[PDB]
């Protein structure tokens, strides 16, 4: 529903 | 002959990619020369991602937290800098591998190609256009951040959009090589939907002059039309208006063809009322926006 | 998300392409090490091309016949052999950006990456499939012979293309890198005509798993079919049969969603019979079938 | 209505 940041997170 | 979606070789793009950390956040970074370009939520952990104070969480960092990596030798970071929703790194070595280049902003409608990579190698190219909404649809997963999309003129690489985040929708979203963002967007993790998205026009005539080249013949007609009377059906069905510029980028394809740009908006018309009738255009039965007028003209003559 | 026509990346590949000059006849050279493979019709003239015999050709020309340029380097050639339809230059310097290849011939229904190049430097790049015809629907103009197919692994490069000319229809076919032809053609400028084309039905299959891991899920149904079953119908409309063996490749695409091969096989057979009924998958208002199963796991799971 | 060798002659 929301936007999604792509960089590798964890 | 033939027509085929077609992007540019990322040779000379292939090398200047590199990895970027900060804590355990990982992407990718844009070297050329002794600076590394590359999106500003690297310094986000996986929690800051409602509302981050990319301001306040720069401040907090040091030259030795971002970790740039290019295959297996690290640069050291010698200097840093915020700008627009960017973060350039400025390093101790220069890139032996940087071509010459150009940071543009493209307009919506023009070609771009997208070079995806994951942890600073490259996994592979493809061709975009700038959606009128400022959006591309390509293909990004986790760890695509930092994926850049150009153009190549003569030996010069006119980089133009550097990856960022995925809507909703699933269209991908990104800024230019200077941090601006192509259209309303923010570096949030928020609900967020684009403009309304309408038909590049100019492509699609430019997309049926690359048909007629090729063979195709069915959907063409004698009688022509003015831009005033195809402007307003045009946009009967969500197409961009058609100026007098787009008339003069075609002028090469219409020089090819023997068919005047009017003659070709005659045929838009009447492809636009009927549809195909079960019929092929370049193998595809829907009207491709795509490909721009110079997509068209480098693939079409010699 | 995201599913895309996309190339590997070229960088590799273009550090191996030169231009070959015999007489007054251009076409594009493929260097690695020491020696440089190029289709042997640059010894034909504009005149002797409809029914030429190249060993009559080849002895008439000897070593500085032949010119062969890399950037601003012309390697001088010591030495010449045919072997099928590729003449083999040797050359006094090995290829510096030489890359780990394999040379290997791809069976109908892959794909690869193909380098389209003009006087040596590459042009563009896009992703074509080896037809069930034997043919392949690139784009390709004049002096783009000698042009490579090729895929990567991970660091090695496997060159399984060739391109040599354009049928009448308007596809294109080629040879691998030892001479052999891909179908029953010849390199002469004749009356050749390629077999009637099927529908590679495992890539279709494969396709509409790409859709399904992108939320696209309409076309599925409830229904369960066999093989044989199957590959009646799927005969019925021009659709190749699925063995045993593309049944099994298809198995990690099954896995990860659930569905069985079968029964997205039972999927397709609905789909055959009704039409889209004005739907797109992807995108795409027919069904696409020139990506693999190996193309979508690079692309859509991990 | 035949086939093209698809280099570049003069």
């Amino acid at each position: 529903t929301s936007v999604k940041l792509q960089a590798e997170f964890r | 002959s033939g027509f085929r979606k077609m992007a540019f070789p990322s040779g000379k793009v292939e090398g200047c990619m590199v990895q970027v950390t900060c804590g355990t956040t990982t992407l990718n970074g844009l070297w050329l020369d002794d600076v590394v370009y590359c999106p500003r939520h690297v310094i986000c952990t996986s929690e800051d991602m409602l509302n981050p104070n990319y301001e306040d969480l720069l401040i907090r960092k040091s030259n030795h937290n971002f970790l740039v990596q290019a295959g297996n030798v690290q640069l050291r970071v010698i200097g840093h800098s915020m700008q627009n929703c960017v973060l350039k790194l400025k390093v101790d070595t220069a890139n032996p591998k940087t071509p010459k280049y150009k940071f543009v902003r493209i307009q919506p409608g023009q070609t771009f190609s997208v070079l995806a990579c994951y942890n600073g190698s490259p996994s592979g190219v493809y061709q975009c256009a700038m959606r009128p909404n400022f959006t591309i649809k390509g293909s990004f997963l986790n760890g695509s951040a930092g994926s850049v999309g150009f153009n190549i003129d003569y030996d010069c690489v006119s980089f133009c959009y550097m990856h960022h985040m995925e809507l909703p929708t699933g269209v991908h979203a990104g800024t230019d090589l200077e941090g601006n963002f192509y259209g309303p967007f923010v570096d949030r993790q928020t609900a967020q939907a684009a403009g309304t998205d309408t038909t590049i026009t100019v492509n699609v005539l430019a997309w049926l002059y690359a048909a007629v080249i090729n063979g195709d013949r069915w959907f063409l007609n004698r009688f022509t039309t003015t831009l005033n009377d195809f402007n307003l059906v045009a946009m009967k069905y969500n197409y961009e208006p058609l100026t007098q510029d787009h008339v003069d980028i075609l002028g090469p394809l219409s020089a090819q063809t023997g068919i005047a740009v009017l003659d070709m908006c005659a045929s838009l018309k009447e492809l636009l009322q009927n549809g195909m009738n079960g019929r092929t255009i370049l193998g595809s039965a829907l009207l491709e926006d795509e490909f721009t007028p110079f997509d068209v003209v480098r693939q079409c003559s010699g």
